[PDB]
């Protein structure tokens, strides 16, 4: 019943390469799956529509048994994103509580409804096209 | 749900005591579904010179679902992709309790001895395999070399 960590990933690019967010891999003879592009399109009624922000995802050894890394490539003024490093930071929490059920899709669409939370909503925004 | 359906326990254990010749596969300690694979290039095809590692995964719903399998080796061909997906007709819509894992493996065997760049499924290798057949078998032989494990 547990499926192999090779066979999810697989499960997940299927699932990829067939509206709010799109994730594929970095190289596309990555054989072990490791990096992965991600993008997702910023909510409406927030400093984030229309912005469509690039971010980078490591699915390491123990994915997904263990959360994936996540860092933002495209700059965003968001209390969860380290404001140096663009890492999404480890008390998010769909890191913190991670299930192996968990996918890419739970983590971006999660991120994405971050960007909407009243508080989140109103933060002023980088120009558009800045990167971390 | 306590133990693994029978007729996994008999596949596997015929995977053993009838091997398919130039053929080896067997579960993890860990995951009975998860299974090693390795088939020697067929002779005389491009890829003769290796042996080929595989990965293949029983899901839940075996048989009526299909085993799940890939090349980790990195392969140059036709039918397999970048990722070391397959294109076989028997793993996809044409998949029916009445195949087994045996019948996967000899056609996946099969497949590295007669690549298809004709068929309407092939993947973006195949253009050049229509084109330049003996370009893009040199190409196969050479990443054979450089990637497959050597046979003795």
């Amino acid at each position: 019943s547990k499926v192999p960590r090779n066979f999810r990933l697989l499960e997940e690019l299927e699932k990829g390469e067939k509206e709010s967010c799109s994730y594929g891999l970095a190289d596309s003879d990555d054989i072990t799956m490791t990096k992965w592009n991600g993008t997702i399109l910023g909510p409406p009624h927030s400093n984030h529509e229309n912005r469509i922000y690039s971010l980078s995802i490591d699915c390491g050894p123990n994915y997904p048994d263990s959360p994936p890394k996540v860092t933002f490539i495209s700059k965003i003024n968001l209390p969860c994103v380290n404001p140096t490093t663009g890492e999404v930071q480890t008390d998010f929490h769909t890191l913190r509580d991670w299930k192996r059920a968990y996918t890419m899709e739970t983590l971006l669409l999660d991120l994405r409804k971050e960007m909407a939370t009243p508080a989140n909503k109103k933060l002023r925004q980088p120009k558009e096209g800045e990167t971390f | 749900a306590a133990s693994l359906p029978k007729r996994i326990i008999k596949e596997t254990e015929k995977l053993v005591s009838d091997p398919v010749p130039g053929i080896t596969a067997e579960p993890h300690d860990d995951n009975l579904r998860y299974f090693q694979v390795t088939i020697e290039g067929p002779e005389q095809s491009p890829y003769e010179d290796g042996i080929f590692e595989l990965e293949l995964y029983l899901p839940d719903d075996y048989p009526m679902e299909a085993p799940k399998v890939r090349f980790l080796t990195k392969i140059y061909h036709p039918n397999i992709d970048r990722l070391g997906r397959i294109c076989l007709d028997v793993l996809k819509t044409n998949w029916s309790p009445a195949l087994q894992i045996r019948t996967v493996l000899l056609s996946i065997q099969a497949l590295l001895a007669s690549p298809n760049p004709n068929d309407p499924l092939a993947n973006d290798v195949a253009e050049d395999w229509i084109k330049n057949e003996q370009g893009a078998k040199a190409k196969a032989r050479e990443w054979t070399k450089l990637y497959a494990k050597k046979k003795p």
